[PDB]
RNA sequence: AGAACCUUACCUGGUCUUGACAUCCACGGAAGUUUUCAGAGAUGAGAAUGUGCCUUCGGGAACCGUGAGACAGGUGCUGCAU
RNA sequence: GGCCGGGAACUCAAAGGAGACUGCCAGUGAUAAACUGGAGGAAGGUGGGGAUGACGUCAAGUCAUCAUGGCCCUUACGACC
RNA sequence: AUGUUUCUUCUUUUUUUUUUUGGUGAGAGG
């Protein structure tokens, strides 16, 4: 659409009518994150938290 | 309103090197029936436009006659170029007859009692100029009591 | 005043200004008139005789300055006065402007 | 991507006849607003779209101000000039910020702002081009019927409203019906209908006649006045400068065809067409049609006219519920009193007797001399006191000494009547009771007492509307005085 | 914008007359196919043999005959009937 | 043998346009119209040419391009070789 | 210098749409 040609222009890095979703997780439970494990298959770049 | 009444149709031509093109002179008359009379002169290249173009002049040619009791005043001379028609009085004679192609003109003034006779040459074109011109210089008894005598009631008796 | 050249050739538009200007001075500032007025003032009836003919057929009362050579057959208000002067016609025009100063209120 | 911005700008510019610049300014504002919503904090944001590539940079805008009220969106001129010496009050300082990805959310916001810009550009220019329609009889389709208004669709996303007072009393519209009406008001309101359409006001009648009568559209015939009882009866006054044209006959048309077309569009409203006259009395005679008027008496001072009719015509002159006299009065601007010839003569005899009694009582003249003054047209003590001495000297039997004595007596009588009014209220009643009301000066107390408000109780009983005509009394000051009077009389 | 047959509507002679061509009506022949002939050719006189698809499978469209036809055919006239 | 490489300069090939209008200069002429010289240009006055045949005249020709009212043949004026 | 005969005409009344995220195995609650 005209607007969609401008949606392709500036931040078309956002595909078209994009909705890039992270691991947006669901509800029902509270909590406190006590322990985080990160396992990396060998060869892959370790990020800063790993 | 304008109470149309239409009469005339006959060809006229031009005779150019192409040929002769039949224009159509058509005449009529327009009036209320109670005092306002006046006509228009119309012609075209056909019949229905000429009766429509003659209308606009008849809107601006209505001339009053001070219709006394839906008739005339007194015998007046409608002499014009080609016809010398009299306007003979008939005070409620209850007869509406005038000249040929003048009768349909004197339905639109409204009258019901008058006599006539188109003296001279029997032409439909000098009629409608004269049958208003006869009606024009005609005046009701009040106006010719307004000027002569300088006593209105004494000519009235 | 804004366009009139960028829609056709430049050669055409001077004919338009020829059409505009010669119909500007000859149609005057009378384009916002009421079309059929109530009166018309005549300065001289020698060659403007067509007006006093035409202004009489619709019953419109129209004036007339007369000089020695013209006829009153058709005009309504015959006023005498010489038609060949510069300030005197404006003295006539200053006189009617006093009336037109009342001819607005 | 890049070339697509140019193709969208060109398509929208050509289709909506809108400046590309106005579309970009609005997209920048839309993207700035969409960016502001992604931050938890209230930030100021400027977006700039490149006009060749369609690429866009987003800032943290800092409105350069003299005094900072919002440190999250505003920066002082001294601090802004530390970064760029060229900045002035009202400029923006920027901050490298990640431009919002053009998702379908920003896309929807951009679409909404474009649509809103088109309403304030394309649709605004369409309304400007339709300057005639804004005033003439627009045609709409009924979209919705409510109890209090009808919503019309005019096309091109333009909506108009007919209010309940703007409808004819017997009209029943359904959704999908076509309706004509005059656009009488355009309001630039931020919410609601912008276009107000009437079928009840006199302008609807005038414009229907303009469309149906070519001679009115060509300015050959002028409508001078229109008076209307919507869906029942109207009167129009017509004038022409061309003596060859009957203006009434032109508006009626052949056998009434033109006036019947207008009447049919107005739900069978009866339309009288009258000749405008420059003489008020002759114009009122014409306005009273179809009733025959026998005589008119004009009171110029009261702006009223007494209309005598034959006893057989009285019911026609008044009309059903006074409709004929009311429409004639609205058309002329005069107050019209319709009576019989016998009643007019009885009224004039009663007025003459009251004037004779007044002159005999106050001028110390005999009844014979008072009768001569009334026969010469004097009805009030004010006329006798103030009229030019020449008019009084034209009366047979008045000499300059007698006229001077008569004027002195009339002035002394007016002064005695004024003083007796001031003593009835203003020297005792409105000098203590009505004066007590905080704010009443002696002049206002005498103005109140001239209306019969002589006491503080009389003032407590008034409405603001009853006092609105008193010179120097505003509605607020009237309301304050009435409340002060009520506080003393009813709550003291 | 091209007269050996053709074109050709003109002429001689020899021929069918519901006909060169069209649609329809009943029924037959399937359609198809090469070749021997009275004859100038036309037309007409013959012999060997064949038979795709749908099958509501008591048969139908694409092709011709014989018989009644309605018509068909008209470069036969009227350009001052258009 | 542009035949075999090479080239996008160039003829040619073919498209959307740029190019001309009395635009400018002077004399003359009613400050107009306007003729024609001076200039540059590929071309100078609708640059050379074609296409488009106004209202209409010959009631000009054609029924034999086709259509089509009457007329007659319709065992023939129709049809075949 | 000459150029038949009988032969031309003229304007006011006709016109319906519109479309009918599964299986298996184990455990548990009622």
């Amino acid at each position: 659409t005209p607007e969609e040609k401008l949606l392709r222009a500036i931040f078309g890095e956002k595909a078209s009518d994009v909705k890039d979703s992270s691991l947006r997780v669901p509800n029902g439970v509270s909590g406190t994150v006590i322990d985080v494990q990160v396992f990396t298959r060998d060869g892959v770049e370790k990020d800063k938290r790993a | 309103e304008l109470q149309e009444k239409l009469i005339a149709v006959n060809r006229v031509s031009k005779t150019v090197k192409g040929g002769r093109i039949f224009s159509f002179t058509a005449l009529t008359v327009v009036g209320d029936g109670n005092g306002r009379v006046g006509f228009g002169y119309g012609k075209a290249r056909e019949v229905p436009a000429a009766i429509q173009k003659a209308m606009e002049k008849a809107r601006r040619n209505m001339i009053n006659v001070a219709l006394n009791n839906g008739t005339l005043q007194h015998p007046v001379k409608g002499v014009h170029t080609g016809s010398r028609v009299f306007m003979q009085p008939a005070s409620e004679g209850t007869g509406i007859i005038a000249g040929g192609a003048m009768r349909a003109v004197l339905e639109v003034a409204g009258v019901h009692n008058v006599l006539a006779k188109a003296y001279g040459s029997t032409n439909p074109i000098n009629v409608v100029r004269a049958t208003i011109d006869g009606l024009e210089n005609m005046n009701s008894p009040e106006m010719v009591a307004a000027k002569r005598g300088k006593s209105v009631e004494e000519i009235l008796g | 005043q804004d366009g009139t050249f960028d829609k056709l050739t430049k050669k055409e538009a001077l004919m338009r200004t020829r059409e505009l200007e010669k119909l500007e001075n000859s149609l005057g500032g009378i384009k916002d008139m009421g079309g059929l007025p109530d009166a018309l003032f005549v300065i001289d009836a020698d060659h403007e005789h067509i007006a006093i003919k035409e202004a009489n057929n619709l019953g419109i009362p129209v004036f007339a300055i007369v000089d020695t050579n013209s006829d009153p057959d058709g005009v309504d208000f015959v006023i005498p006065g010489n038609d060949d002067a510069i300030r005197a016609v404006t003295l006539y025009l200053g006189a009617v402007a006093a009336t037109v100063r009342e001819g607005r209120s | 991507m890049n070339k697509e911005i140019l193709a969208v700008v060109e398509a929208v510019s050509n289709e909506k006849a809108l400046p590309r610049e106005k579309i970009f300014e609005a997209l920048e504002s839309a993207l700035a607003t969409a960016t502001k919503k992604k931050y938890e904090q209230e930030i100021d944001v400027r977006v700039q779209i490149d006009r060749k590539s369609g690429d866009f940079d987003t800032f943290r805008r800092w409105l350069v101000v003299d005094e900072v009220t919002q440190p999250t969106k505003e920066i002082t001129l001294e601090a802004a000039r530390y970064e760029d010496e060229s900045l002035n009050l009202g400029d923006y300082v920027e901050d490298q910020i990640e431009s919002v990805t053009f998702d379908r959310i920003t896309t929807q916001t951009a679409k909404q702002v474009i649509v809103q810009k088109v309403r304030e550009a394309e649709r605004a220019m369409v309304v400007d081009q339709f300057r005639e329609h804004e005033g003439e009889i627009i045609t709409g389709v009924v979209k919705k019927v409510n109890r209090d208004n009808i919503s019309l669709d005019l096309g091109n996303n333009a909506e108009a409203v007919i209010l309940r007072e703007d409808m004819l009393p017997r009209e029943n519209f359904r959704p999908g019906d076509r309706v004509r009406g005059v656009l009488y008001s355009v309001r630039p309101e931020a919410r609601g209908a912008q276009l107000f359409v009437t079928r009840s006001k006199p302008e609807m009648l005038i414009e229907l006649f303009r469309i149906e009568v070519p001679e009115i559209g060509e300015e050959v015939i002028e409508i001078k006045a229109a008076a209307r009882d919507p869906g029942s009866r109207a009167k129009i006054a017509v004038k022409t400068n061309d003596k060859r044209i009957d203006p009434v006959g032109a508006c009626v048309g052949m056998r009434g065809a033109r006036v019947q077309a207008v009447s049919t569009e107005l739900g069978g409203e009866r339309i009288d067409i009258v000749l405008w006259d420059d003489n008020p009395a002759q114009f009122v005679i014409n306005a009273m049609a179809p009733a025959d008027v026998a005589s008119i008496v004009v009171d110029e001072d009261k702006h009223t006219m007494d209309i005598a009719v034959e006893a057989g015509n009285l019911a026609q002159a008044i009309g059903r519920n006074g409709q004929n006299v009311r429409l004639a009065s609205q058309l002329s601007g005069w107050e019209l009193n319709v009576m019989t010839v016998d009643d007019l003569q009885a009224k004039h005899q009663a007025e003459a007797h009251a004037a004779i009694d007044t002159f005999t009582k106050y001028l110390d003249i005999d009844e014979d001399f008072a009768t001569v003054l009334v026969e010469e047209g004097f009805s009030t003590l004010e006329e006798l006191a103030y009229v030019p001495m020449k008019e009084l000297l034209e009366i047979e039997g008045l000499d300059e000494p007698t006229v001077e004595a008569l004027r002195e007596r009339a002035k002394n009588a007016l002064a005695t009547i004024a003083q007796a009014q001031e003593e009835s209220l203003g020297d005792n009643k409105p000098a203590d009771d009505l004066l007590n009301l905080e704010g009443v000066d002696r002049d206002l107390a005498f103005k109140l007492a001239a209306r019969g408000v002589c006491t503080l109780e009389d003032l407590a009983e008034q409405g603001i509307d009853d006092l609105a005509d008193i010179e120097g009394l505003t509605d607020e000051k009237a309301g304050a005085l009435i409340m002060a009077a009520r506080n003393i009389c009813w709550f003291g």
